[PDB]
């Protein structure tokens, strides 16, 4: 989750999500570098009285000025399309999860092999236990193995919703007749907490997503308690 | 740009007036509103 | 012929100044706002279990 | 029929200030009202519709 | 007659995140193959891997809305 | 004389008041919905209602600022005021039509009052994207209202946008070709094509959208073997090139505003901001699913959309450098409006570059639908297009008027708001990155401080708003009237004086061919 | 393509009228002939319930919201089938 | 383009012409101070001396106070262009704008 | 014809400056508080 | 002296360092005393006084290079007015917190903070960079 | 005096008239959809066609009557009449795009085909190719107009301007008869609803261009046009075959490929 | 296959429209609908700068290619020169009225 | 005295750009190098030192033990 005062991204808790977190260093770079030379220029243009104001010609420096922010463009492009096709790849997981978007809360099934399905909604402000976080907690929370691919299907039975999990890059829409995929893998146990990204209602605020991620063992046992 | 000096000049005092006026104008209905907020709620 | 800022620059300078600090501390400190800093280094854990 | 575009060219060039909306005369003035009198009264009518769906009718 | 089933493997077909043709398809060949063993004289557990793969796949309230529509005489596929 | 005057115009400058008297109002409006926002997000809670009421005053706000403020003030005040004078023209092609382009707004605005008022509103986002905008999670009026609201304010702007291309077109003097036309001239010429290819897409979704609600067809309906990401298409296949028409006119501002208080007789590199605009406008139309990122796309498809985004940096990029080789030996003026225009260049150029960081989709996954895109967007039209409003309305307002603002009050304006919109937007990026979702009207504890700085900020900007109110009040109150305005050899518009007669190039200028 | 025609020397009415009575009338009374001889009603398919066609999210705001605007009873069935 | 010297003479020829007008002088002296230099001592001798056909001595303090003001901050330049046009400001009784009071702000 | 010239080139009055105070507080301040009013007037429906 | 609305269309006067000979003089009325003046003028400028000097500069220009280029204070008003405006500013936000917002919630109360900072460690938020890496966990105690 | 070459306007309320005309519509037919009413819709239709009759007869006043239409002010009216039908054509855009969505993937509630389970499509060979070869024809017809009325040809004008008008009827008369033979509607998916919807517009179309060629017919027949100096009829020509080559993208589109 | 009866401009134009189709036979541009040719542009051979006024602007395309337009009043009298290039023009004031 | 010696008089802007341009590539190249230092080689260097001798097992036990979880006491 999210820590007070925080200025970026989630600590990474899939190697997805570390290889965004570089990605985005060399952006961030890119980034305050330009800025500060617009800056740093412009304050140039502005502090002295000697002046120049016949036609200059332009031809010679529209060169440096296409051809720079080209390159500087390609070197983006390159770990960003690096990374978009990783994420792409195919990896064979162990487990297929669904979920279901409704106003407002989440179900889930995890339907490999038994019917097991449940609902999970926010708890209300006035039932956390101490030590509970506020918006954030769920009564029934999503268990998956730790270490292990597992697929996520994700649709909707009413409006559009979004489900995403921060710490894990992961964010795919939730539409209606439409089963979307995306992968997940977690290389450690823990909580791991998301919240409805698409406007839906009265209730958009108040629908989060908690994983939690155990071993194996411990997942096949809490799977069957909850036939 | 140069300019005339004003026809009808607005001294500090005018200005004043002007600026008190203008705010009071934004401030004093919005704030109406946002003071009885509860009264609206739980209504 | 001095004009308005000759007259009064100084003193509209040092008051905006100083009323500007004044009443943005007072703010910040004395109405109950919540910031809700960081609790690295300031918050000593307490058993929730 | 017969060409009488001559006869109109005279009619809507009379030096009269007329503006061309109201040049043909009379009837102009009658067909300006009565849709300036259709908007401006149906404007007022949409408005009391809105006011009336702005509250349940329980 | 090759188990150990854990999920639904990649299908060069349904490359891509939308995988909503997956689940129909294999709907559509669990009921198909049911109807051909079901009337000549074979047998449904030779059906078994479509069944796995569209249980593994599909939300149930499609499962449950298509079985309805089938029951209904409704279902727009071809079975 | 007054309602043939004022209600029944065939004047090119009046009309442009018109809008500008129009877009100030909506403004307030605006505004007004933008601290609404930020009141429920300045702690921790509720303070209006649940999701419901904060996303009708979101949706709102964001209708009023784009359509009613920004369009109407750049296309309809500045476009309708200054494209006849800087090309010698008696008027615009179709001062008839120009006119109903006007009065169709006050309605297309009621509407949108209308939708506020019936039932719940219309708490959709102002991309009104179904089902939620649909009749079974949106029964009753307000969404209808908002639809048709949109329809009339596509109307005015297409029938502009016809205007403002003929005119430009086939009212310049005979030896001035497109490339003697001054850049906002251009950049006005560019935003009407693409509102002109734009908004009859938006029309057709919209209208879509009108008849799943009313007519029972399943355009967005899987039901009926509808899609909801078909109206995701058609809906930014307009708001992509929208974003284009909020900026370009802006663009063409500063060109002008930067040349004029660098005391120089034209921008650097004329072609290349001709060629600059129009690669712009051109590359808007080719990007639209960089809004689409998490909806489902095939990977080479989304590899697609951030490569073509990504490039329109470099004509993007052409512009910001030649704006500065424009103040590069200047004889620099630092009037207010050189102030709004410097503002822009550096901040519209944080927020492109935050447009770049958004465009690589990959990225985008985590950053989409969180404040990151929030901070991004506001930069550019807070930091972008409402500065060079700015800039241009205290530069042209002695053209319009015939009064000067007072100096020293617009600088303490330009001061104020700087710091306003700063401290609004840009804690808004770590909200982004940290992972605070969009249309919340509250939010887990760990964002609080970032939120409470963010709404102190926007009443900062509220104190903006309201001096520049009093600004324009003494303006009109002392009563200063222009004498001499420099550089007009290279500045058309002030040539007739201030304000220009009624009717202006009644006999046109002489240019030769030579 | 030529289609298979001639002529060229210039653009004029007497060609254009040409056209209009020696090809493109003569086409609309061919086709008209073709259409009016494949007409006769069509037996009406056994009525479906397919959850995909009949749709109602909100009634239509005439008749008795349940009725299309150019409902033909003999063709058109209703959510619940054919017209008696 | 050209040397720094065929400059020069261009516009050492230019104010020399012994019927330049007012406008041509005006003209001259407004494009020359667009340009990224602060004229060659021998082009302001020219231009002083167009002033004095023209009869008109205050052009002539304005084009030294332009020359001070093409410097920006290299406080060393007008100096020396004035060191370099004594003998001209001796020969036509031309008053430096330092010596009128009218460098007093 | 019509007027021309500063303040003349315009549909509201310019005359007297305290006139002029109202009529701007009103036309700027009606923006403002519409939408205070209209949250007002949905909270107080339900 | 005199600039009037109606002579928009004339060649003016204006004060510019980079136009630094406009299209007319300043003064183009002369009295008796500055004709003479402008008779003298042409002879040699050694015969005029300084006085003679300044007068015929004062009737060609308004004001000299120093003048028009003079700095001024009004950076002090700006700045101070802004900064009154902006502390203006933080009354409304005194006055919205006092009579508009109510209480926060309950788990922003120190002990709730305290246990919900113990249950984030123990579930190791952050344990990289962020949060839980800022805590040590040997000393049971916050990183120096 | 002026000497430029273009029109300043007279002063006029239909700008005012048909901006309150869109209001009272717009209303009119949310009043309609929510309220069960439709006194507001039928004012705005009225007040509606009352600013196009009176604005676009000031237009004839100001041209024909009082000669402001010179050759640059005409100009200025070609570039208008182009950039609207181009404005036209992308409306369009967003309906063919709608149709091709979603007949190129047919979703699983439509039996994953195109057409839908269910659907029995028009034959495209019967009532819809006697729309296109009526369509075709009236193209044909109008240039066979244009050319007599450049060459100065009153009856022959009047004549093939007829027929073009006569034809534009008849295609409007067999659309509304297969509507109603139709065994789909608009309520029958999204088959229904691409197919009503873009030919309900474009007929639509059929219906304005139709009656903007019968007002060049009248003032023809008052001699309003002169053998060079026509652009009412030139612009209803332009639009008359945009409607037509609307019509080849439908009929190729939804009604041949499409079945 | 061919009659008349539909009017000719020469027979029905009128207004304007007539009055720049009649100047227009008689090689004259009343109307300004034509772009002028430059003079050489010195002081014994100057642009002549038709008005119906005492004053026009001019507006001066220095070089050929130049986006840059001077735009300036020209008034009555001896002739003015565009302030960036110098060429010379000479208003020649008055009439137009048939 | 002495006569004043003849300065630079000609491209004072142009020399002063050149100078600063140049100035401003070499503060980028310094600051790019305190970034990859300070920020990306900081960050690629905290995860690999983390998950060098992670051990998750324990790291579960843990919190386990200390009672997070719901699947697990
Ligand atoms: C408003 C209150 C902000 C409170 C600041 C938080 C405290 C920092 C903790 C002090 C540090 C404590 C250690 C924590 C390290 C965490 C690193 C991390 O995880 O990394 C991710 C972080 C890292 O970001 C930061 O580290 C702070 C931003 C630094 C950018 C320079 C601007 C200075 C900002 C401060 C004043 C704001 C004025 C706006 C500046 C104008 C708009 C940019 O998040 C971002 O990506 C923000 C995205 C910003 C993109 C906009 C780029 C604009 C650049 C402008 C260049 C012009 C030069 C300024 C020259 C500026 C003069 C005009
Ligand atoms: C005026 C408004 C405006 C403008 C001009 C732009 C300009 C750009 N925008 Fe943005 N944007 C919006 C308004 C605007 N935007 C809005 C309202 C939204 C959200 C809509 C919604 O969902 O409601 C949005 C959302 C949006 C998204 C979707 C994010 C998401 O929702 O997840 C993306 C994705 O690419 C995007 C990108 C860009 C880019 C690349 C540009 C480029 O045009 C910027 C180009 C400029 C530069 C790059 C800086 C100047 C350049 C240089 C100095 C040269 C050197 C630079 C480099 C080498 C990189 N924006
Ligand atoms: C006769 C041949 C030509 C047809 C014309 C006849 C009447 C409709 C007029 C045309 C308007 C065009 C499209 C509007 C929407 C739908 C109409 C589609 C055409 C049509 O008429 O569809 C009918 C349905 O009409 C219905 O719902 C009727 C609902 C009528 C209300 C119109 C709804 C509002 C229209 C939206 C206008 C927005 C305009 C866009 C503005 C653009 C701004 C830039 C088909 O009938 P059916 O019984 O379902 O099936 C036949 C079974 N035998
Ligand atoms: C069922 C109906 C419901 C909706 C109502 C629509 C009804 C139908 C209206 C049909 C359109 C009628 C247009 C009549 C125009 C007559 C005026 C005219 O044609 O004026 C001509 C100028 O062109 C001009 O303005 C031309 C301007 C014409 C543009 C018209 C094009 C279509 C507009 C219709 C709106 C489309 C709506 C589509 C929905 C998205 C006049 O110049 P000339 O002809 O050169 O004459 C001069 C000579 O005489 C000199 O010798
Ligand atoms: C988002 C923009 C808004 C920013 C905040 C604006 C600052 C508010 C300005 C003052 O507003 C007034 O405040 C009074 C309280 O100070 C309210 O009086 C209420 O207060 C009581 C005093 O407690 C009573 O005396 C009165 O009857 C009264 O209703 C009054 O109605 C309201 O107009
Ligand atoms: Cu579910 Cu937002
Ligand atoms: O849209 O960016
Ligand atoms: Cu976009
Ligand atoms: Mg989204
Ligand atoms: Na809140
Ligand atoms: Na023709
Ligand atoms: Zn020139």
């Amino acid at each position: 989750m999210a820590y007070p005062m925080q200025l970026g991204f989630q600590d990474a808790t899939s190697p997805i999500m570390e290889e965004l977190l570089h990605f985005h260093d060399h952006t961030l770079m890119i980034v305050f570098l330009i800025s500060s030379l617009v800056l740093y220029i412009i304050s140039l243009m502005l502090t002295t009285k000697l002046t120049h104001t016949s036609t200059m010609d332009a031809q010679e420096v529209e060169t440096i000025w296409t051809i720079l922010p080209a390159i500087i463009l390609i070197l983006i492009a390159l770990p960003s399309l690096r990374i978009l096709y990783m994420m792409d790849e195919i990896n064979n997981p162990s487990l297929t999860v669904k979920t279901m978007g409704h106003q407002w809360y989440w179900s889930y099934e995890y339907t490999d092999y038994e019917d097991l399905s449940f609902d999970s909604y926010m708890i209300p402000t006035s039932e956390l236990k101490p030590g509970e976080l506020r918006l954030l907690e769920v009564d029934n929370r999503v268990v998956l193995p730790m270490e292990m691919t597992i697929r996520m299907l994700v649709s909707s039975e009413d409006v559009l919703h979004s489900w995403a999990v921060p710490s894990l890059g992961l964010k795919t829409d939730a539409i209606p007749g439409r089963l979307n995929q995306t992968t997940l893998m977690s290389s450690r146990p823990g909580l791991y907490y998301g919240q409805c990204s698409e406007i839906c209602g009265s209730n958009h605020s108040f629908m989060p997503i908690v994983l939690e991620l155990v071993p194996l063992k411990y997942f096949e046992k809490w799977s069957a308690s909850m036939l | 740009i140069t300019a005339k000096p004003a026809k009808t000049p607005t001294s500090p005092k005018e200005q004043a007036i002007g600026l008190s006026v203008t705010f009071l104008s934004f401030l004093l209905p919005a704030g109406w509103v946002l003071y009885h907020l509860d009264n609206y709620k739980k209504s | 012929a001095p004009d308005f800022h000759d007259k009064y620059g100084n003193a509209v300078l040092a008051s905006g100044a100083t009323f500007c600090v004044a009443v943005w501390v007072y703010m910040a400190t004395q109405i109950g706002i919540e910031w809700n800093p960081s609790p690295v280094g300031r918050v000593t854990p307490k058993e929730w279990r | 029929f017969e060409n009488r575009v001559a006869e109109k060219q005279k009619l809507f060039q009379e030096d009269n200030g007329l503006p061309v909306h109201l040049k043909g005369g009379a009837t102009d003035n009658i067909l300006y009202r009565v849709t300036m009198t259709l908007c401006l009264g149906g404007t007022l009518y949409s408005l009391y519709c809105l006011g009336w769906a702005s509250f349940p009718h329980k | 007659k090759i188990k150990n089933y854990q999920t639904a493997p990649f299908d060069s077909r349904f490359p891509n995140q939308n995988q909503t043709r997956n689940c129909w398809q294999n709907y559509l060949d669990f009921h198909r193959c049911e109807k051909a063993m079901t009337a000549k004289g074979g047998d449904v557990s030779v059906c078994e891997w479509y069944r796995r793969v569209y249980k593994s796949l599909c939300p149930i309230s499609w499962v449950s809305t298509w079985d309805d529509r089938r029951a209904e005489g409704t279902f727009p596929g071809k079975i | 004389m007054f309602i043939n005057r004022w209600l029944f115009s065939t004047n090119h400058k009046d009309i442009g008041t018109l809008y500008l008297l129009f877009g100030a109002w909506a403004g307030m409006v605006g505004t007004a919905l933008s601290l609404l926002i930020r009141a429920e997000l300045g702690q921790p809670g509720t303070l209006l209602g649940d999701d419901q009421i904060y996303n009708v005053v979101v949706t709102a706000h964001a209708f009023v600022m784009i359509f009613f403020m920004v369009m109407p003030i750049m296309i309809g005040g500045f476009g309708n005021w200054l494209v006849p004078l800087m090309i010698g023209a008696p008027d615009m092609a179709f001062p008839r039509m120009n006119n109903m382009s006007f009065w169709l707004l006050p309605p297309s605005f009621l509407l949108l009052l209308a939708s506020s008022m019936v039932e719940a509103g219309a708490g959709t986002g102002w991309t009104v994207y179904p089902p939620l905008a649909g009749n079974l999670a949106h029964a009753g009026a307000s969404v209808d209202l908002t639809i048709f609201s949109l329809h009339l304010a596509g109307v005015s702007s297409i029938l502009g946008a016809i205007n403002f291309i003929t005119t430009i077109i086939n009212m310049k003097p005979p030896a001035m070709s497109q490339y003697q036309t001054p850049l906002f001239v251009w950049s006005v010429m560019i935003t009407a094509v693409l509102l002109l290819l734009s908004l009859p897409v938006l029309a057709a979704g919209i209208t879509m959208l009108l008849t799943d609600r009313n007519l029972n067809t399943t355009f967005f309906d899987p039901a009926g073997g509808g899609d909801p990401i078909l109206y995701q298409h058609l809906f930014w296949f307009f708001g992509h090139p929208e974003v284009y028409i909020l900026i370009l006119p802006g663009f063409g501002m500063i060109s002008h505003i930067v040349t004029y208080y660098s005391g120089k007789k034209e921008p650097f590199g004329y072609m290349g901001m001709v060629w600059a605009m129009m690669s712009i406008g051109f590359l808007g139309f080719i990007v639209w699913a960089h809004h689409m990122f998490t909806v489902g796309m095939d990977v080479d498809t989304r590899a697609y959309f951030t490569s073509a985004t990504m490039i329109i940096a470099i004509p993007t990029g052409v512009k910001v450098f030649s704006w500065l080789a424009t103040l590069h030996g200047g004889n620099i003026k630092w009037s207010p409006a050189m102030m709004w225009a410097l503002g822009f260049i550096f901040l519209f150029t944080v927020g492109g570059l935050t447009g770049i960081v958004l465009a690589n989709s990959s990225l985008d996954i985590v950053l989409h639908d969180t404040y990151y895109v929030v901070a991004h967007f506001h930069y550019v039209l807070s930091m972008g297009a409402v500065f060079a409003i700015m800039g241009g309305f205290v530069h042209w307002f002695p053209l319009f008027s015939g009064y000067t603002l007072n100096d020293t009050w617009a600088k303490i304006h330009f001061a104020i708001m700087f710091v306003g919109v700063n401290m609004t937007f840009f804690p808004q990026h770590f909200l982004g990155l940290s992972g605070m979702p969009r249309r919340y009207s509250d939010y887990p504890d760990a964002y609080t401080m970032w939120n409470t700085i963010s709404s102190m900020g926007s009443f900062i900007s509220l104190t903006a708003v309201m001096l520049m109110v009093f600004i324009i009040w003494e303006a009109f109150a002392s009563k200063r009237e222009v004498l001499t305005v420099d550089l007009t050899t290279t500045n058309l518009e002030w040539l007739n004086g201030c304000p220009p007669p009624y009717h202006t190039f009644e006999e046109p200028t002489y240019v030769n061919l030579k | 393509a030529s289609a298979a025609k001639g002529d060229h020397g210039g653009t004029g009415a007497r060609t254009w009228r040409f056209l209009t009575f020696g090809l493109a009338l003569p086409s609309v009374a061919l086709c008209t002939l073709n259409s009016w001889l494949h007409s006769g009603h069509r037996e009406r398919p056994a009525f479906i319930p397919y959850h995909h066609l009949r749709i109602r999210t909100k009634p239509f705001s005439w008749g008795d919201g349940n009725h299309t605007f150019f409902h033909n009873p003999r063709v058109n069935p209703l959510p619940t089938g054919y017209e008696k | 383009h050209e040397t720094d010297e065929e400059f020069d003479a261009r516009w050492v020829t230019y104010f020399n012409k012994p019927d330049i007008d007012a406008w041509e002088l005006r003209k001259g002296m407004n494009t020359l101070v667009g340009y990224d230099l602060v004229p060659e001592p021998k082009i302001i001798d020219a231009a002083l001396r167009a002033c004095r056909r023209l009869n008109d001595f205050a052009s002539a303090v304005r084009i030294l106070e332009v020359v001070k003001d093409k410097a920006g901050p290299h406080k060393e330049i007008y100096p020396y262009v004035i060191q370099e046009l004594r003998p001209t400001l001796n020969e036509l009784g031309i008053s430096t704008p330092e010596e009128l009071g009218l460098d007093k702000v | 014809h019509y007027e021309e010239g500063p303040g003349k080139n315009i549909p509201f009055s310019v005359e007297n400056k305290w006139r002029l105070l109202a009529m701007m507080t009103l036309f700027f301040g009606s923006g403002f508080a519409a939408p205070f009013f209209i949250v007002r007037h949905q909270l107080l429906k339900k | 002296s005199v600039v009037k609305s109606e002579d928009y269309a004339l060649p003016s006067y204006v004060d510019r360092r980079d136009y630094p000979l406009p299209d007319v003089a300043h003064v183009k009325n002369l009295s008796a005393s500055q004709k003479a003046l402008k008779e003298k003028e042409k002879a040699s400028w050694s015969s005029l006084s300084i006085d003679e000097k300044v007068e015929l500069y004062r009737l060609k220009f308004k004001e000299s290079f120093a003048e028009m280029n003079r700095s001024t204070n009004e950076w002090k008003t700006v700045v101070g007015a802004a900064m009154f405006f902006i502390g203006f500013t933080a009354l409304l936000l005194i006055w919205e917190k006092h009579y508009v917002y109510g209480p926060i919630p309950h788990t922003f109360e120190e002990e709730w903070v305290a246990k919900q900072t113990k249950r984030m460690l123990d579930m190791k938020v952050a344990p990289i960079q962020g949060f839980s890496a800022k805590w040590d966990y040997d000393k049971n105690e916050w990183k120096k | 005096h002026q000497t430029h070459a273009y029109h300043m306007v007279n002063p006029s309320p239909w700008p005012l008239t048909g901006a309150l005309s869109a209001l009272l519509m717009t209303s009119g037919l949310t009043m309609w959809f929510h309220f069960n009413s439709m006194t507001l819709l039928m004012i705005g239709l009225t007040t509606n066609m009352l600013t196009m009759y009176q604005w676009w007869r000031d237009v004839i006043r100001e041209s024909t009557f009082q000669g402001h239409h010179t050759p640059a002010v005409q100009k200025g009216l070609r570039y208008g009449m182009i950039l609207f039908i181009i404005s036209e054509v992308l409306f369009f855009t967003g309906f063919f795009w709608a149709f091709y969505h979603s007949s190129l993937a047919p979703t699983p509630e439509l039996g994953g085909c195109w057409p839908p389970t269910g659907i029995h499509p028009l034959n495209p060979l019967e009532v819809p190719l006697l729309n296109t070869s009526v369509l075709l024809a009236s193209g044909v017809s109008i240039t066979w107009a244009h050319h007599s009325l450049m060459e100065g040809d009153r009856k022959h004008m009047l004549q093939a301007l007829f027929i073009t008008i006569t034809l534009g009827v008849y295609f409007t008369l067999l659309q509304a008869s297969e509507y109603y033979e139709a065994p789909f509607t608009i309520s029958d998916g999204v088959y229904g609803s691409t197919f009503f919807v873009a030919t309900g517009f474009h007929g639509l179309h059929v219906i304005i261009g139709s009656t903007f060629l019968i007002v060049c017919f009248f003032r023809q027949l008052k001699f309003h046009f002169t053998s060079n100096h026509h652009f009412g009829f030139e612009a209803a020509a332009w639009y008359w075959h945009f409607v037509d080559v609307v019509w080849l993208f439908l009929y190729v589109s939804i009604y041949w490929w499409g079945s | 296959a061919s009659g008349g009866g539909v009017p000719t401009d020469e027979e029905q134009a009128t207004g304007l429209e007539r009055e720049v189709m009649l100047a227009a036979r008689k090689g004259q541009d009343p109307y300004n609908i034509l772009a002028p040719k430059a003079t050489s542009g010195t002081k014994e051979d100057p642009n002549l700068v038709p008005s119906i006024t005492n004053k026009r602007i001019v507006g001066c395309i220095c070089e050929e290619d130049n986006s840059t337009v001077i735009w300036f009043w020209l008034h009555k009298g001896e002739a003015q020169r565009c302030p960036s290039c110098g060429t010379h023009y000479k208003l020649v004031p008055h009439q137009l009225a048939h | 005295s002495t006569a004043l010696a003849k300065p630079q008089m000609r491209g004072l802007l142009a020399r002063r750009l050149r100078f600063h341009i140049v100035g401003a590539f070499m503060v980028s190249l310094g600051f790019a190098t305190f970034y990859k230092f300070a920020v990306a080689e900081k960050r690629k260097k905290a995860y690999a030192d983390f998950y060098r001798n992670y051990d998750s097992m324990k790291d579960f036990e843990e919190m386990r033990k200390a009672g997070i979880f719901q699947s697990a006491k």
